């Protein structure tokens, strides 16, 4: 029922994907052959997996999901991977030529060649629903496929499915971690070309995890595997809601109903306990102080000097209300949450049980309870700042721009999209001071 | 070998901090806006504290706690010891009210005063030169009985200066200044403001009298000592205003540091009680002071997180 | 894209060239004949880029040989891994082009050329994706020189979209055959400009002096040249060769190495220097392949700026370090670093080391010092021509002193244009 | 204080504790852009091509 589609595009998306799925699947029990004992309704259910995973007459649970990057690699590894067989030869698009860290490429040149592919598959999936919520896009902001297709197809997404809603979950850009040098300027290009097309956007800066996986589960140079595993744990705790029982963010709706005051201030800052297997059991309280530790954000920003206009709390595990309340009462006196005088200062409580599950000879610890703090700050602004800075010492001196006139692209969307970072940057100005 | 940045030329003491830096020949001035720092001396204005704690593989310290606006500017003080819990509505900082607001309550006020109250923004009559005149502004009580140094009827002004570290230890510089007003007259007006700037040398040179001979005034016209007499509640004043606002600018947990020094200003009533009267983020310093004090800023807030008796009382852990 | 097509041109490209195939054949586990044996899997992953895969097992080096004199060519089909190459990719002449730059690129050159580029074709089709072209050869003689450059030219005009690269060796009076090298060396220098879009420049003046007041040899030969080469062919090759983190192509290098269009002239430095027993640390690797007297070029770094650079690190060593002296080296130096052109020093590991040695640092950078190699080059060609003096030599090939003066203006723009980011 | 919407289920719980009360293109359109684009680099083709017959 009310099924979501997940995209990913690129690398990153697609290399998430696959854990965030891998993840689900030992969440939701169901085994690499796609087979989920635990169905007892074969060929079929309206259970709150199926929002996620369809099921065929031999009872495999398919992800609704579709893989697209612009380079055989990768997305050939899901296709020859312990998961290979959850998922259906379509849904894997993978093309020839990646767009060489240059969003020109993979909007325009390489883009136009495949979308009417991708969107077909789609379809398919579309048609295999009966009522779609709409789609979860997983991303990079620094790749040219990234960046570029993304882009267009959300563009066309809004435009063939107009009604249905679009999510995403991108990757913001942090020198470590591997970066291009022109990630700035495929970033604010996606950005602009794609504020309009997303309702609700999770950034997660890649220094955030970084640092994490470094200091809470001492990885002295964290792979990327190590901290995919850890963002598609996030994106499980806010993916839940959908896939499990509940009443919090059942519907893709509901995410920008809560917390996406106005259309483009649309980006919530997410904070999440992290624990190495070396036994410390960590309280609501704690571990909701912890959701507002600056350290645990995966975005890195100061909250405190900006201002709240949302806070929603997503717990999993034991966790009873009433600990919750208390914590939040002892919090509100101890650190400095203020909101904007337009916004009621509450905390929307969500509670799945189903407790959390590790991959098996990874580096998080099972553990009996987490949270997953969403909010609204207009200190999220931040990382833009950080990012126009970039992209201005770059584009004065026109740097690498002829890579992209020479795609198709005009110097002037580069400055119409800056400027649109600009107008945003100051929309949060204003909702914050 | 540390490298450094410079973005307040204006800044004497960090001049002077700079100065000594370059002279120990393990630190490196960069140009302004080269990113990989690992210390920032930033502009009072707009300093881009979103940009900082961000380089990889650089522990990055920067001049200024972000936040302590709130102390450093007048109307924003108010608001902050008014309506803070740690800070009741307190007794050592005066009646005050801001308006562009809070009109009624001053008025309500000055009539319970005018019932048998002079003011400042100095007058008595409640008129106004706010209106005729520019920003936001804090209508205060003017401190009419103030402790005059008597061997001319004087006011003055104790300025203290205090460093918070990246830890939020809270030093309190040993050496702090009296700025010396012509005589007082309370029916009139310079003097009235302790100023150097207004006031530009009798008794004092550069109307600025040290803790040395303050410390024999006290003892010698009123069997007291500074320490006694004024400096507990000077430590006093100083750890409420800081403790209170720490969980708002701690950067204890931050991905960069924070240090700073602050200038209190103190007024003396003539019952030996100490006022605070503002607190300046960006002070200066007494010319034969710069010399010591820079160096403690060095010694204390920068080479602590960058290696390379004590002239600070430790008001703080 | 994936596959990558060489081609070797003239004496020195070919032997620099085959030099270069003995070194990877080597380390991908290929010997003479063609057969794979070697131990790891990383080895064969990648090796679609360099080698064909023919009949049983055997792989061959996708290259193109190429040569107005049949000499260096016969050498090689001679010598070790001589018939690891197809014998249908030996293109060759038999006149020679005489050290002269107007033969290779308008008179006798053009008679080869159309040869060159059938086996072009044949090899390029047969691929699946085809990234672009790597070329080898000096810009001082006359084959390499100007039938290379001419090459480009052809190339580009049948595959405008590939990639144009080359190690292109600049002569230096130091190890010189002909006082007409300047002119031959302005001349493809132009070439360059326009047709290339990643040019590595191997200066023979840097390989002599590391040579001899370095690796402290006295007397070197060519074969000691060489051995600096062909290190920094496998070590600025690895990336696109060996599986990893940032799996490498030719045109994410010229994306993320090139801010602007002409400017793409790369200095290589490389350490440990050979000609070792004991493995040196992080920390040493670092520092030595950053140092002048590891540049492949002649150019001191200190003299310019760095707009771009790239760091290769092989063998079994700790990345936390790598890191950790990587933003040592920038952060102590953060002066000869530009500041708008923010984190541009990208750095990649592969743990399979070179031969001989457990652990190797190749380094590649864009930095504006280069415009001191063209300074010395014009220089040298000005004096010539200013008393038109050799010019006899390419005037009776059809040539005229217009072309040279544009030329000459040309790379004297370069350098204009390279300082002008030096000051900013 | 306040805690509202309690929505309790053999899987969570759900509830909301409020602190203090307040106070499009066409495919048409991007396909001329995408096919803008094709154009102009197919101008830029044609031009270095001409230069490389010249
Ligand atoms: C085989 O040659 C090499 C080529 C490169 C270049 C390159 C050059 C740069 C730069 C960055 C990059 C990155 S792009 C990227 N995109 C998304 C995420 C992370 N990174 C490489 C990826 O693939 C490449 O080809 C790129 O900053 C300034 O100069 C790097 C190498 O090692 C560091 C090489 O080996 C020595
Ligand atoms: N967290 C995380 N970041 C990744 C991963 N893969 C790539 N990145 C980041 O993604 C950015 C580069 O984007 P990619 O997704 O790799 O590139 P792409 O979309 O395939 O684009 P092209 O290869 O240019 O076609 C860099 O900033 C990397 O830090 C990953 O698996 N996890
Ligand atoms: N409530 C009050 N009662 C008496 N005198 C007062 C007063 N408020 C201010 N003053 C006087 O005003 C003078 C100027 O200090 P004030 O804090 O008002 O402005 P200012 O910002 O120039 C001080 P600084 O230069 O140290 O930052 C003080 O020296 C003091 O004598
Ligand atoms: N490093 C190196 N340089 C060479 C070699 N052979 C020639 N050179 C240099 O290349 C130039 C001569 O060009 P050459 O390759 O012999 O001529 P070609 O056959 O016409 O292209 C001079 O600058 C030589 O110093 C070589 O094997 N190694
Ligand atoms: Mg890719
Ligand atoms: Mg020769």
């Amino acid at each position: 029922m009310r099924e979501c589609i997940s995209i990913h595009v690129g690398q990153a998306g697609v290399q998430i994907g696959n854990a965030c799925w891998e993840l689900y699947c030992l969440e939701h029990g169901i085994q690499p052959d796609g087979q989920m004992p635990s169905d007892k309704t074969i060929g079929g259910g309206d259970d709150s997996f199926n929002t996620f995973f369809s099921e065929t007459g031999a009872g495999k649970h398919v992800p609704r999901a579709v893989f697209v990057d612009l380079e055989p690699t990768v997305i050939d590894e899901v296709r020859t991977g312990t998961y290979r067989q959850l998922f259906h030869p379509e849904q894997l698009i993978t093309g020839k030529e990646d767009a060489a860290n240059n969003y020109a490429r993979g909007h325009y040149t390489i883009g136009k060649e495949i979308i009417d592919l991708v969107l077909d598959r789609i379809r398919k999936l579309a048609d295999q629903c009966t009522g779609l919520q709409g789609f979860l896009v997983f991303h990079s902001f620094g790749g040219g496929t990234g960046s570029g297709f993304t882009s267009l197809l959300m563009e066309r997404l809004s435009v063939d499915y107009g009604k249905k809603s679009k999510l995403e979950f991108s990757i913001y850009p942090a020198p470590q971690v591997s970066t291009a040098v022109v990630e700035p300027y495929n970033s604010i290009l996606t950005t602009h070309t794609t504020l309009e097309h997303s309702d609700c956007a999770f950034m997660v800066d890649n220094e955030a995890i970084y640092d994490i996986c470094r200091r809470n589960l001492d990885i002295e140079r964290p792979t990327y595997t190590n901290l995919n595993r850890l963002i598609s744990q996030i994106v499980s705790s806010i993916t839940a809601s959908l896939r499990f029982d509940g009443a919090l963010n059942v519907d893709l709706t509901e995410f920008q109903t809560n917390l996406v005051p106005y259309p483009r201030i649309h980006f919530p800052l997410a904070t999440y306990p992290v624990i190495s297997a070396e036994h410390e059991q960590l309280s609501v309280a704690e571990i909701t102080n912890a959701c507002f530790e600056p350290a645990n954000q995966m975005v890195k920003c100061d909250p405190r000097h900006g201002k709240y206009m949302a806070c929603c709390l997503l717990y999993r595990g034991d966790v009873v209300p009433k600990d919750v309340n208390a914590a939040i009462a002892t919090i509100k006196t101890k650190r400095s949450i203020q909101f904007v005088d337009w916004c009621p200062t509450g905390f929307k409580v969500g509670i799945n049980y189903q407790p959390p599950t590790v991959v098996p000879g990874g580096d998080l610890a099972k553990v009996q309870r987490a949270v997953c703090m969403l909010s609204n700050t207009t200190a999220i602004a931040e990382a833009w700042a950080r990012l126009d800075h970039k992209f201005d010492l770059m584009y004065a001196k026109r740097a690498f721009v002829h890579w992209y006139v020479g795609e198709g692209m005009e110097e002037g969307e580069f400055s119409e999209a800056r400027e649109d970072m600009a107008a945003l940057e100051k929309d949060y100005e204003e909702v914050g001071v | 070998m540390y490298t450094f940045v410079v973005r307040d030329e204006n800044s004497s003491v960090y001049a002077e901090v700079s100065r000594l830096l370059l002279a120990t020949g393990q630190w490196k001035r960069l140009r302004k806006d080269n990113p990989r720092f690992n210390l920032m001396l930033g502009e009072r204005n707009r300093l881009p504290f979103g940009r900082l704690g961000h380089e990889p593989g650089l522990v990055q310290l920067v001049n200024y706690y972000r936040g302590a606006d709130k102390l450093c500017r007048k109307a924003s003080l108010v608001k902050l010891i008014k309506t803070s819990p740690e800070l009741s509505e307190c007794t050592w900082f005066p009646e005050s009210y801001v308006i562009y607001d809070e009109r009624e309550v001053f008025l309500a006020a000055y009539n319970r005063r005018r019932e048998g109250n002079v003011w400042i923004a100095i007058s008595s009559e409640a008129s106004d030169f706010i209106d005729e005149q520019g920003q936001v502004h804090v209508i205060q009580k003017y401190l009419e009985k103030p402790l005059l140094l008597e061997p001319g009827h004087r006011k003055f002004d104790i300025r203290s200066w205090v460093l918070v570290d990246h830890l939020y230890n809270i030093y309190l510089y040993r050496e702090g200044v009296l700025r010396t007003s012509e005589p007082y007259n309370s029916a009139n007006k310079t003097c009235h403001l302790t100023n150097h700037c207004i006031q530009k040398g009798r008794y004092e040179e550069g109307n600025e009298m040290f803790f040395e001979e303050f410390n024999q005034y006290l003892m010698d016209a009123l069997n007291t000592t500074l320490e006694n007499s004024i400096l507990l509640q000077i430590k006093h004043i100083i750890r409420s205003c800081l403790m209170c606002i720490e969980p708002a600018i701690s950067t204890k947990h931050l991905h960069y540091q924070s240090f700073q020094l602050f200038g209190f200003d103190f007024m003396v009533d003539e019952e030996l009680k100490v006022w605070l009267i503002e607190v300046n983020g960006a002070p200066a310093c007494a010319q034969k002071l710069y010399a010591e004090l820079c160096q403690g800023i060095v010694d204390v807030a920068i080479s602590s997180v960058f290696p390379l008796t004590s002239i600070f009382i430790k008001l703080h852990h | 894209m994936r596959e990558i097509v060489h081609i070797q041109a003239g004496q020195c490209g070919n032997q620099i060239g085959a030099k270069f195939w003995e070194v990877i054949s080597d380390e991908h586990g290929i010997d003479p004949t063609g057969s794979y044996h070697g131990d790891s899997d990383l080895q064969l992953e990648r090796i679609n880029v360099y080698y064909n895969e023919a009949t049983g097992n055997k792989y061959v080096p996708r290259a193109i040989l190429v040569d107005l004199e049949p000499g260096t060519m016969d050498s090689v089909r001679s010598g070790p891994f001589g018939q690891i190459f197809r014998p249908d990719n030996f293109v060759f002449g038999q006149s020679g082009a005489g050290n002269n730059w107007a033969k290779g690129h308008y008179t006798e050159g053009a008679e080869l050329v159309d040869s060159v580029l059938d086996v072009v074709r044949k090899e390029s089709e047969s691929c699946d994706c085809l990234q672009g072209f790597q070329l080898t050869h000096s810009l001082g003689g006359g084959t390499g020189s100007g039938m290379g450059t001419l090459l480009i030219s052809k190339i580009r005009e049948e595959y405008p979209d590939r990639i144009m690269n080359t190690f292109s060796v600049m002569p230096s009076p130091k190890v010189s055959d002909t006082v007409v090298e300047p002119y031959n060396a302005t001349l493809s220098v132009h070439q360059l400009v326009e047709n290339t879009d990643e040019t590595y420049c191997i200066d023979n003046e840097a390989l002599y002096d590391i040579c001899f007041r370095t690796l402290k040899l006295t007397t070197p030969t060519y074969g000691d040249l060489n051995h600096l080469v062909s290190a920094t062919m496998s070590g600025v090759t690895t990336c696109l060769r060996f599986p990893g983190q940032l799996n490498a192509d030719l045109r994410k290098l010229a994306v993320n190495m090139v801010p602007f269009p002409r400017l793409h002239f790369f200095m290589p430095g490389f350490a440990p220097l050979t000609s070792q027993y004991r493995a040196l640390t992080v920390p040493e690797l670092t520092q030595q392949m950053f140092d002048s007297k590891n540049m492949m070029a002649a150019c001191d770094p200190r003299h310019g700026r760095y707009l771009t650079v790239a760091a290769i690190f092989r063998g079994r060593m700790s990345m936390k370090e790598v890191d950790e002296q990587m933003l040592n080296v920038q952060n102590k130096n953060s002066s000869y670093f530009v500041e708008w052109i923010p984190n541009n020093v990208k750095t990649a590991v592969c743990d399979i080391p070179p031969r001989g040695l457990k652990m190797s640092a190749t380094f590649i950078g864009n930095s504006t010092a280069i415009q001191e190699l063209f300074k010395r080059i014009s220089e040298q060609f000005t004096a010539m021509f200013r008393r038109k003096a050799f010019l006899h030599w390419y005037t009776g090939e059809g040539m005229d002193e217009m072309e040279f003066t544009e030329a000459e203006s040309n790379m004297n723009d370069l350098v204009s244009e390279y300082q002008q980011y030096q000051d900013a | 204080m306040e805690v509202i919407e309690l929505n309790k289920c053999t899987s969570g719980q759900s509830f909301e504790v409020i602190l203090k009360p307040p106070s499009d293109p066409s495919l048409e359109e991007i396909q001329k852009k995408l096919e803008a684009a094709e154009e102009r680099r197919k101008y830029q083709e044609a031009e270095l091509l001409k230069h490389l017959a010249e």
